[PDB]
């Protein structure tokens, strides 16, 4: 959940302009380098840190990596609410999740 | 040695005078009485010079004239065999490394580093002290 | 001619400041005379005796001149004794602390700003008596009723009358600060607990002749924003000061109480720091 | 005498206004607003000593506290009177509570700690390093109310866990797990700091190998 | 010192900060007084004192090397506060009374300074 | 001593915060301290015998 | 320092202002810190007093007088520590003020003995002599400013300002920097067997002198009007914005002045005119100019007979002892 | 010795950890000290990937080939040295390491490389205990990996010749 104060520094990757519901963004938690949980989230730098080899993704710039051997952004999930007020998924990831291989991401 | 003792006696006399004068001048005329922090330093620097001067005085009274203390002398007087002056040794740098390890372990509060530094200091000092006394190996 | 020999000392606004300036000028002239003499000696011995000329055997091996050394060791003792006597006189004068003052300010210095107190106003005229002490202290600090408190956006301005005995009581909340007004030609350190450390945090000013605005700095090491603790001093007429005080007694800021006596509300010698 | 925050707004004015403003407005150079925050934020920030802060950089470190004799209450009440932030828990005496918040359940508390908290601190609450300066401190010297207010107010670069996503039982159980994990023995000998194989490798190289090589030097001749 | 000067010209904070300036003058004073002058004294002593008194060596020849290495490593320890993210020591060269406490000046550069 | 310690020492897991055991936390250190020290003493005796007889 | 570390790592209540903790630290630190400046001052007095007679072709004026002046400065340096704490209002001012006035004298006799040793000789200005004369000038100005600083009613204004900075920079620079360069240019052959270049030495000296006197002279005026030390910023409405520019120009000149010295040392250590004799500066003393220019291990292959404090001079000029003993007391 | 240090020092306390679950993680994730070089090499290798037609070559491929190259260069050293020096005789007397300066320098360079790779694996512990930035340690390792081996080579060569003298 992003503070309402900023909400103007978001960059919104080319194919996922409507994947967020207000101030919720819901990125994946599997690091795009070798698959450890990227769970270290710094609340006022908006950086996600993978503790296995220390990559850093920019939560305000479609989870773009900004340090380390990580080279691909984290996948984003589309969300919304249902007719009762609960958070549901609005589809599927647009691309595979996790480490890469010969075929594709 | 007669002149070193006289130097230290002069210094001790002046330091004792200054210490007493400062103490009795701050007992009065001062805001809170005796100052208690310069007084102590002064009496104990007096004690330092007193210890050194007294040792030199005893050694001078227990000694016969020396070619250094003696004028009138020639280089054939000191002809002889001096002491033992250590040639090359590599233990000082290890002692310094150990002490620096202990110091940096005390700066950043890390007890394991302090313990390791103390152990290394003991080991290096033992190596320095025993360097010219180890005998040949027993096989 | 004397603005040069003062080496940039600002002229005083207090009698003791003027005594201090007189002593400073005298001592500067004396030291300059000594330096000129000795530099002349050096330039002479290096300009003429330099002549390792066409002819030379070896100059002369002389090394002892007992009477000359006795003379040149006896004269500096007198030269320093004169100025020691004079400085003792002046430094005794500048710290008199007469028992009965007429205005008593409580200066508190905290982390990177000031706060002034107005502890007591009692003119020798019988024209104005006031007491601002406060048991708001529910412990060495002093708390008052009329407190001008400075913030990072407004330079705290202290207002004082002209031609009255002033007394300053210096206390600090956290660390050592410095209380320097370059026009008083005087400064004193603001200690945390001045009584447990055997320092007297009280000094007086005989009178302030000129009126106007003057700047003050901190002269210690306070930490990050040491260079951003400036304040100001406004010296006004006694009746204008009385009007300021009685208009401040009715709840009003310093800016409006200053504007109500036809004076600029903000500090005119200092501006708040943008680069903070 | 709750109608007395004249103390409070006596200490703030002489220790905070240079970085937060006279009206708690957040001097646009250094400090935040401090309006929406409450008594819990002030309690955690001052009691641990991170408050009144010197120069201020990537992380204000923990230091010795300046204020007590019930003046942490004074500043807390004064700040709560200017907003609606969270408040500190109290016991039936009016003091700040303790051992009744020990989530009698340590399994659930430990699972919650490993899912939510262990990523930045540790398996057992040792420190952890963040990016570019900042780190996550050790959880050993913090008492119970400090743990609660820490995960309730969300201090610098630490996420904020509300009472809706982490209910009060969850918080009590996490507190109990932390306080038990920091005070249990090591039933295998001297633990080498709480971390993984780095102290173990160092201890091997600097104890076992030197013992073995020293005995090899003693037994065998040198030539 | 050159960094200090080039900041002190031209009013306004052009490229430094307040913290960095304080660290600069602290470390300048410390280095120039304790890591350059006091050891250069013993440098000249070790160079030309035994020659001047007509001796073959100093009294204790290994204590000499011990002194040199202690000096070098102490200096390196004290200087290595700049690689700390908080910086070096920021109080004065003189380290006045309550400013170097634990409440004020809480960084990890003062510890290295002291040791 | 190793044999006696292994036979008669309180070894079961007792950890809690009410009854601070501290006797269970010493059960493995004692095993190691007796076993290793016994066999080390035997080795040192053997080395001395080889070096001096 | 151990007390301070205990207070920082254990909360040891040693220096709290509640106790006498604020003035205790200052007393201890300054009792250390004044002997420190005299420690780094005295041996360089020795260096210059040892360089002067070699290039003046004369004996050192007042040997025993210089020894007594050194002893007096040493004895007095430990009982003046509190002239650094005038503005705290917690010390006995007349005691320390008078005793600093007292310590001002032996330095004067030392200065006069140096000037006397240079008097009516045969001067030649090679780089060591040039640096020694620079030392003389700079230290005189610094000591004048210091004795001006020693009176309490004046320190009540100029303390913690740039006047103090100018003062101790004069004394520190003039002593360590100039006497150290003199000692280097003097004893480089005796430790290497080569000779440093002289044109580069003169260029170095003049650059250093000009840059130094242009970077630190205006700071007296800059600090007399209110500008305290340890400020990172100031306002344009204040004065003193041109003096800071002059000072920074001087600082950059001083910074550029170091290239000739390191270039000279880098070139002259390997190349450079070799020395195949003892005493490359003729008319030397002190028994170090009586052994091969790079001394052997153990420093000596033979010693001369010692009768005075100029043994090498009497060794290289044996026809001079009668004239050195005859006219040694004219003055 | 093994019994003593297995009784007095604690190693791998699995109960302080938990069972493996793909959703939770901790901060110190190092292997034992003989795989730390593999981990450090994976940490300090820059993110260089190649994307061409319908395919992807990720970064850890680099770690794979470097690891394999090390494991291939270890067993094939004697043949390299005999090809380069051209000496094929029988030898039963050993050499003192100071008499062969080039091989000693090569070995010291390899040991320095290994030490850099091993220390680059405890980034978190070093940056936490000793107050250093994390990005700083990453870049220190990334640059040391290139400038420390040759410096060590130079110093070791000169040191060997000094011992000979
Ligand atoms: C954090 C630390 C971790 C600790 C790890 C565990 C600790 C165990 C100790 C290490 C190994 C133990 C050795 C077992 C042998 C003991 C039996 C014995 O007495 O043999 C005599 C043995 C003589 O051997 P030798 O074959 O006859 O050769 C004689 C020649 O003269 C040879 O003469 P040399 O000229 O070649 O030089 C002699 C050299 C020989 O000594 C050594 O080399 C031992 C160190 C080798 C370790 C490997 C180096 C790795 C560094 C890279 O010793 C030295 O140079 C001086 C160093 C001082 C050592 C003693 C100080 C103990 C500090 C305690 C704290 O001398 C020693 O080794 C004494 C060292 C140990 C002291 C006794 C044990 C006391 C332990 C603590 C007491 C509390
Ligand atoms: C605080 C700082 C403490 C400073 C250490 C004391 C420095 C003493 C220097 C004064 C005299 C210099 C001298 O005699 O040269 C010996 C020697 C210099 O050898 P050299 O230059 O080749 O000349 C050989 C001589 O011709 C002939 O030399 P030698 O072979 O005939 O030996 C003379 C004698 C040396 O005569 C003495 O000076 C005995 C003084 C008693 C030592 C007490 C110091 C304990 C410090 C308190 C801890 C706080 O050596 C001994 O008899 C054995 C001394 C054992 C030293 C014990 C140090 C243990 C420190 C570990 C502390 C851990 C516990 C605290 C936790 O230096 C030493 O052995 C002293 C060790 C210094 C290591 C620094 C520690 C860091
Ligand atoms: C290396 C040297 C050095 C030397 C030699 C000196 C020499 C002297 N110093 Fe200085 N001083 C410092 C380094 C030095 N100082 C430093 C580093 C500081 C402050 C640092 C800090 O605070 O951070 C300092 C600060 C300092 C202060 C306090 C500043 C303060 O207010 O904060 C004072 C005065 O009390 C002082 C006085 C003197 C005096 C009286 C001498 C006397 O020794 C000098 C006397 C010299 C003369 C050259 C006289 C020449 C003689 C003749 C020509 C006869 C002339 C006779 C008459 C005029 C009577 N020094
Ligand atoms: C022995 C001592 C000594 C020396 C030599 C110096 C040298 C210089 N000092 Fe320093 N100074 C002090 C001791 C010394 N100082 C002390 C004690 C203080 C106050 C301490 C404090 O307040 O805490 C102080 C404070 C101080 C200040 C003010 C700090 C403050 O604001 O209060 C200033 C500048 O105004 C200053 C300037 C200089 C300058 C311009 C030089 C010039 O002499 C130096 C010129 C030098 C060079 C430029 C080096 C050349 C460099 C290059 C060639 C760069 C090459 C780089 C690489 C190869 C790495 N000094
Ligand atoms: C390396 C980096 C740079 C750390 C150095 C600290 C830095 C801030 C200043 C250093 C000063 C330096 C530049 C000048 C020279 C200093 C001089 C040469 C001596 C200092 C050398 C130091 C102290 C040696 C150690 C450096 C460090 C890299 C060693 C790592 C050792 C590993 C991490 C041990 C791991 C370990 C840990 C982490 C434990 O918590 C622990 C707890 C209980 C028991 C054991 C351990 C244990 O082994
Ligand atoms: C000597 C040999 C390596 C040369 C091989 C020739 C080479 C051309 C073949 C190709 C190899 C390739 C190209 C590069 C090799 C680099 C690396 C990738 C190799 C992987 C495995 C490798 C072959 C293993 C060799 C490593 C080396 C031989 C270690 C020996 C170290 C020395 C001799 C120990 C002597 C005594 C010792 C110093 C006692 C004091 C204790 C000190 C502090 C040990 C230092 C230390 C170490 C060594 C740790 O591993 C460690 C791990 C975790 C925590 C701490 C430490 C630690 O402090
Ligand atoms: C600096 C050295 C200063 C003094 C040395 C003498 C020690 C005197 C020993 C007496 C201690 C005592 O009795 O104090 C009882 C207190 C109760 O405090 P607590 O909070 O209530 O308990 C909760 C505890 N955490 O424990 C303590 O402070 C612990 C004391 C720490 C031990 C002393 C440190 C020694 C390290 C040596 C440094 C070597 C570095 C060399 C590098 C150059
Ligand atoms: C300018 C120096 C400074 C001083 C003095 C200071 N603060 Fe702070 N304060 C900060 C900074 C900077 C932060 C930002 C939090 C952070 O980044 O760690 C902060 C944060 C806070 C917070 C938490 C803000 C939040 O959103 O959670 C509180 C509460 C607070 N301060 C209260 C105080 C109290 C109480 C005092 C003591 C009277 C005080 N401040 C004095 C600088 C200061
Ligand atoms: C890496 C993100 C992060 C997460 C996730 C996190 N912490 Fe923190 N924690 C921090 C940081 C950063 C600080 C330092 C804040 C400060 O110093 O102002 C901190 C401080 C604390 C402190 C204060 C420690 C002390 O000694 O004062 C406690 C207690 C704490 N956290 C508990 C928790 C608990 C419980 C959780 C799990 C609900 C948690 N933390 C999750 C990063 C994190
Ligand atoms: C080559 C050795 C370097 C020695 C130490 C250099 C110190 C550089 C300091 C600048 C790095 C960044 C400092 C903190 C961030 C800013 O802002
Ligand atoms: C061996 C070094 C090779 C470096 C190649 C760099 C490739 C950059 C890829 C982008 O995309
Ligand atoms: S797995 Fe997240 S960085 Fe390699
Ligand atoms: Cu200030
Ligand atoms: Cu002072």
């Amino acid at each position: 959940r992003i503070k309402p104060s900023d909400l103007g520094r978001v960059v919104k990757r080319k194919g996922q302009e409507s994947f967020n519901f207000g101030e919720f963004f819901a990125f994946t938690k599997v690091c795009s380098h070798l698959g450890c949980p990227s769970s270290l989230y710094e609340q006022q730098s908006y950086r996600i840190l993978c503790p296995c080899h220390q990559s850093q993704f920019d939560a305000l710039h479609f989870a773009k990596p900004i340090f380390g051997p990580a080279a691909r952004a984290l996948a984003q999930l589309p969300i919304t609410i249902d007719t009762d007020g609960y958070l549901v998924a609005n589809g599927d990831f647009v691309e595979p999740v996790g480490p890469a291989f010969w075929e594709r991401t | 040695m007669h002149i070193e003792a006289r130097l230290f006696e002069i210094l001790t006399a002046f330091f004792a005078l200054a210490a007493v004068v400062y103490a009795v001048l701050t007992a009065m005329f001062a805001t809170g009485g005796v100052e208690w922090a310069g007084t102590t330093a002064l009496v104990l620097t007096t004690g330092l010079t007193l210890i050194t001067g007294t040792f030199f005085r005893f050694v001078a009274r227990r000694l016969d004239t020396r070619p250094e203390d003696y004028e009138d002398a020639e280089i054939s007087d000191g002809a002889g065999e001096l002491g033992f002056f250590a040639p090359h040794s590599w233990w000082p740098i290890l002692i310094s490394l150990s002490f620096s390890t202990a110091a940096v372990g005390a700066a950043l509060w890390l007890p394991w580093l302090i313990a390791a530094g103390v152990a290394f200091v003991i080991t290096s000092v033992c190596g320095l002290v025993f360097e010219y006394y180890w005998g040949p190996e027993k096989h | 001619w004397s603005d040069a020999l003062a080496l940039g000392w600002p002229t005083g606004i207090t009698p003791e400041a003027k005594l201090n300036r007189e002593l400073w000028i005298g001592s500067v002239i004396a030291s300059f005379a000594v330096g000129a003499i000795v530099w002349g000696l050096i330039f002479w011995t290096s300009a003429f005796h330099r002549k390792k000329a066409t002819d030379t055997e070896l100059p002369r091996q002389f090394g002892y001149n007992m009477p000359l050394e006795l003379t040149l060791t006896v004269i500096p003792f007198l030269i320093i004794s004169v100025l020691f006597y004079f400085t003792v006189v002046v430094q005794e004068r500048m710290m008199h602390k007469d028992p009965n003052p007429e205005v008593v300010i409580d200066v508190t210095a905290f982390q990177w700003n000031w706060k002034f107190g107005y502890q007591k106003i009692a003119f020798a005229d019988g024209s104005f008596d006031y007491d601002g002490a406060d048991p708001e202290r529910k412990t060495y600090l002093n708390f008052d009723k009329i407190e001008t408190l400075g913030t990072s956006s407004e330079i705290p301005v202290l207002v004082l009358p002209a031609g009255k005995r002033i007394e300053f009581v210096l206390n600090s909340a956290d660390v050592i600060h410095g209380f320097w007004v370059p026009e008083f030609l005087f400064k004193r350190d603001v200690l945390p607990e001045p009584k447990a450390n055997n320092s007297d945090n009280v000094f007086q000013v005989s009178e302030i002749q000129q009126t106007g605005a003057f700047v003050g700095r901190c002269t210690e090491m306070c930490g990050t924003f040491h260079a951003m603790m400036n304040f100001e001093v406004r010296v006004v007429e006694p009746n204008d000061f009385k009007a300021y005080i009685d208009q401040r007694n009715a709840g009003k800021t310093n800016a409006e109480a200053l504007a109500a006596i036809n004076q600029p509300p903000l500090a005119i010698t200092t501006e708040p720091f943008e680069s903070r | 005498s709750s109608a007395l925050l004249r103390t409070g707004k006596q200490l703030f004015d002489t220790s905070c206004v240079s970085c937060h403003g006279a009206n708690l407005q957040g001097v646009p150079d250094h400090g935040p607003s401090l309006i929406g925050v409450g008594e819990a934020a002030v309690y955690f920030q001052v009691s641990t000593g991170r408050m009144p802060a010197m120069r201020g950089e990537a992380q204000a470190p923990r230091k010795d506290p300046i204020f007590d004799e019930a003046q942490i209450d004074a500043i807390g009440a004064y700040v709560q009177a200017n907003g609606g932030g969270p408040t500190v828990v109290r016991n039936p005496d009016g003091s700040i509570a303790t051992q009744s918040l020990r989530g009698n359940d340590l399994g659930r508390g430990g699972d919650l700690f490993r899912l939510n908290c262990a990523s930045c601190h540790n398996f057992t609450g040792k420190g952890g390093a963040l990016s570019s300066g900042k780190y996550a401190p050790d959880l050993a010297p913090a008492n119970e109310q400090q743990i609660l207010t820490a995960m309730l107010t969300g201090p610098q670069n630490m996420p904020k866990f509300s009472n809706r996503q982490l209910s009060f039982e969850a918080k009590k159980d996490i507190i109990a797990y932390v306080k038990v994990a920091t005070e249990a023995r090591q039933p295998g000998g001297y633990l080498l700091g709480g971390f993984g194989p780095a102290p173990e490798g160092m201890a091997m190289w600097i104890i076992g190998m030197v013992a073995a090589i020293g005995l090899a030097l003693w037994i065998g001749a040198r030539s | 010192a050159l960094f200090m000067r080039t900041e002190l010209a031209m009013p306004g904070l052009q490229f430094l900060s307040n913290e960095q300036f304080n660290q600069l003058f602290t470390m300048h004073g410390t280095v120039m007084l304790l890591f350059y002058a006091t050891p250069i004294v013993f440098g000249f002593a070790n160079l030309v004192l035994p020659l001047q008194i007509g001796a073959p060596d100093v009294a204790f020849p290994r204590l000499n090397a011990l002194s040199f290495w202690l000096f070098l490593f102490g200096a390196l320890i004290a200087i290595a506060g700049f690689i700390t993210p908080g910086g070096a020591a920021d109080f004065g060269w003189t380290a006045y009374s309550p400013l170097t406490d634990a409440i004020h000046s809480p960084g990890a550069g003062g510890d290295l300074w002291i040791m | 001593a190793l044999l006696l310690i292994f036979l008669f020492w309180p070894w079961e897991f007792k950890a809690a915060d009410g009854e601070s055991d501290f006797i269970y936390s010493l059960t493995t250190p004692l095993y190691g301290l007796t076993f290793g020290l016994s066999i080390l003493s035997i080795a040192i005796g053997a080395v001395l015998y080889q070096k001096r007889f | 320092l151990f007390g301070l570390a205990a207070d920082r790592h254990l909360g040891a209540h040693i220096y709290d202002p509640a106790n006498g903790g604020v003035l205790l630290w200052q007393h201890l630190f300054w009792f250390f810190g004044h002997p420190e400046v005299y420690i780094i001052a005295l041996p360089f007095f020795g260096i210059v007093s040892e360089i002067f007679p070699v290039f003046s072709r004369k004996p050192i004026f007042g040997y025993t007088t210089l020894i007594y002046a050194t002893l007096a400065i040493a004895a007095l340096s430990v009982a003046v520590w509190a002239h650094h704490m005038y503005a705290t209002g917690a010390v006995l001012l007349p005691f320390f003020s008078f005793m600093t006035f007292l310590i001002a004298v032996p330095t004067g006799i030392k200065f006069f003995n140096w000037i006397g040793t240079m008097w009516k000789g045969q001067l030649t200005f090679e780089t060591p002599m040039l640096f020694s004369v620079g030392f003389l000038i700079t230290f005189l100005l610094g000591g004048l400013s210091g004795v001006l600083l020693a009176s309490p009613p004046l320190d009540f204004h100029v303390t913690d300002s740039y006047f103090v900075i100018a003062h101790f920079h004069y004394v520190l620079f003039g002593t360590i920097v100039f006497a150290t360069y003199a000692g280097i240019y003097f004893w480089f052959p005796k430790m290497t067997g080569r000779l440093l270049d002289e044109r580069l030495g003169k260029l170095h000296f003049w650059l250093t002198f000009i840059g130094f006197h242009t970077t630190f002279l205006v700071q007296h005026w800059l600090g007399d009007e209110g500008m305290p030390r340890r400020y990172a910023d100031y306002l344009p409405t204040d004065g003193f914005t041109t003096l800071n520019v002059i000072s920074t120009v001087g600082a950059f000149i001083l910074g550029v002045s170091m290239l000739p010295f390191v270039w000279n040392v880098f070139k002259s250590w390997r190349y450079g005119e070799p020395v195949t004799v003892d005493d490359p500066w003729g008319y030397g003393n002190s028994l170090e100019w009586a052994t091969s220019c790079p001394p052997p291990r153990h420093n000596f292959t033979e010693l001369p007979r010692i009768r005075s404090e100029r043994p090498a001079f009497e060794l290289h000029y044996p026809h001079m002892v009668e004239r050195m003993r005859a006219e040694a007391h004219v003055g | 010795v093994l019994g003593l240090m297995g009784g007095l020092l604690q190693i791998n306390p699995i109960w302080n950890l938990g069972p493996y679950k793909p959703s939770q993680v901790s901060a110190g994730s190092q292997p034992d000290f003989y795989m730390m070089w593999t981990e450090g090499l994976a940490r300090i290798w820059p993110p260089w990937e190649f994307y061409f037609w319908h395919h992807t070559i990720p970064a850890p491929v680099w770690v794979a080939v470097i690891m394999g190259l090390v494991f291939v260069l270890l067993p094939a050293y004697p043949f390299l040295e005999k090809r380069f020096t051209g000496d094929y005789a029988h030898h039963n007397l050993l050499q003192r390491p100071r008499d062969v300066p080039v091989r000693t320098a090569i070995g010291a360079m390899a040991i320095a490389f290994y030490m850099v790779l091993t220390l680059a694996a405890m980034n978190d512990i070093i940056a936490l205990k000793f107050h250093i930035s994390l990005n700083a340690t990453t870049w220190i390792g990334r640059i040391g990996m290139v400038i420390l081996p040759p410096f060590v080579y130079f110093i070791t060569y000169r040191w060997c010749i000094g011992l000979q003298r």
